[PDB]
C-alpha cells in the first residue's frame, strides 16, 4: 500500500521475514553498559553469517550491503557505554535505493516500527551530506533495518564527499556544489 | 540464478577485493571464517551490485575463492 515500498519490492511482511531475533536477552532500548562487547561480537558473526546465505536479498529490486563484524567491533568501542543499542547495530542489513523525491520517502512515518533520520537539509552537526535515512525495527529484541535514501542530485556530492572527507569542510564543498562550482570529479580536484 | 559480491576492504585505504559469489551457506562459511583469519582491520562484506556502492572504488576483481583469500590478505 506504500508506493515507495511498492516502487523497492518490499513489504513489512518481507522486512518481518528478514529481522533477525536476538538471543542476548536484553532490550535493544538499553545503553552498550548493559552488554558484553564478546557475546555481542559472537551474534553479529551470526547474523552476519545468515545474511550471507539469503538468496532472496539478490532477488529484491533494490540495492543491499551486509556490514562487517569488524564495523560492528569498532562501533562498539567508539559509542560504548552511554549509546542506545538500537541506533548503533542499526545497519547490518542495509538497502540503498535512489528516490525521485524525499516527500515520497515521508510517507513510511505512518508505520510505528520504521524510525526516519530526515538528513534532506543536513544532520545536527551539518557536514554536507544529504540523504533519508530510515529504520525498520520489528520488536526491541530484532536488529533493525536500514534503506537508505538519496536523490541524484545528493547522491552524487555524497560520493565526491565520501571520496575526498572540520564539519565546515564538508558544509562548505555543498555550499559550492549547490552553487554550480562542483561538476565533475575533475572540478572536484580544483576547489 | 542471482549473484551478488563479496567484498573485503581495509579500513581507511580505499579499494577492495571482489568475487562474484552465490549467496548461500558455501559463501557464509567461507566469509566467517576469512574474517576470523583476516581480523578486525579488514571488513568482509557482501553487496548486490559495485555500481550502487562507489565506498569501495576502485574494485580488484577476482575468479576463485582462493585468489579472494590471497588479495584480501594482502590488503
Ligand atoms: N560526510 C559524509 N560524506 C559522505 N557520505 C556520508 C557522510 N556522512 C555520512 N555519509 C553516508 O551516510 C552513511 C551513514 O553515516 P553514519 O552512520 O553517520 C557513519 P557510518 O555509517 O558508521 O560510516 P561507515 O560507512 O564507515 O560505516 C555513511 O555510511 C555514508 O555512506
Ligand atoms: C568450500 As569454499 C571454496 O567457499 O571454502
Ligand atoms: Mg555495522
Ligand atoms: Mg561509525
Ligand atoms: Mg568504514
Amino acid at each position: 500500500a506504500m508506493y515507495i515500498l511498492d516502487k523497492i519490492g518490499l513489504n513489512i511482511e518481507i522486512l518481518e521475514s528478514l529481522s533477525y531475533e536476538s538471543k542476548l536477552g536484553m532490550s535493544f532500548k538499553r545503553t552498550l553498559s548493559h552488554f558484553n562487547k564478546e557475546e555481542v561480537l559472537k551474534e553479529i558473526e551470526l547474523i552476519n553469517n545468515w545474511y550471507f546465505s539469503l538468496e532472496i536479498i539478490d532477488d529484491l529490486p533494490l540495492d543491499s550491503r551486509i556490514k562487517s563484524v569488524s564495523s560492528a567491533k569498532m562501533k562498539f568501542e567508539r559509542y560504548y557505554p552511554n549509546a542506545t543499542y538500537n541506533r548503533v547495530f542499526n545497519d547490518i542489513l542495509g538497502f540503498r535505493v535512489i528516490c525521485k523525491s524525499y516527500d515520497e520517502v515521508l510517507e513510511l512515518e505512518k508505520e510505528d516500527k520504521i524510525r526516519v533520520v530526515d538528513m534532506s537539509r543536513g544532520k545536527s552537526n551539518d557536514d554536507g551530506f544529504r540523504g533519508i535515512h530510515v529504520y525498520y525495527q520489528r520488536d526491541n529484541h530484532h536488529y533493525p533495518i536500514e534503506i537508505q535514501f538519496n536523490t541524484y542530485y545528493d547522491r552524487q556530492l555524497n560520493d565526491w564527499l565520501h571520496d575526498k572527507f572540520d564539519s565546515s569542510c564538508g558544509q562548505l564543498l555543498r555550499k559550492y556544489y549547490e552553487n554550480g562550482k562542483i561538476k565533475s570529479a575533475e572540478e572536484l580536484e580544483e576547489v | 540464478g542471482a549473484m551478488c559480491y563479496i567484498i573485503a576492504k581495509r579500513f581507511k585505504k580505499s579499494g577492495c577485493v571482489a568475487l562474484k559469489a552465490k549467496r548461500g551457506k558455501e559463501l557464509a562459511d567461507f566469509a566467517t571464517d576469512l574474517q576470523k583469519k583476516l581480523g578486525y582491520d579488514i571488513q568482509i562484506v557482501a553487496i548486490t551490485r559495485p555500481t550502487a556502492y562507489g565506498e569501495y572504488e576502485p574494485y580488484k576483481f577476482v575468479n576463485s575463492f582462493e585468489e579472494f583469500s590471497i588479495e584480501a590478505s594482502r590488503l
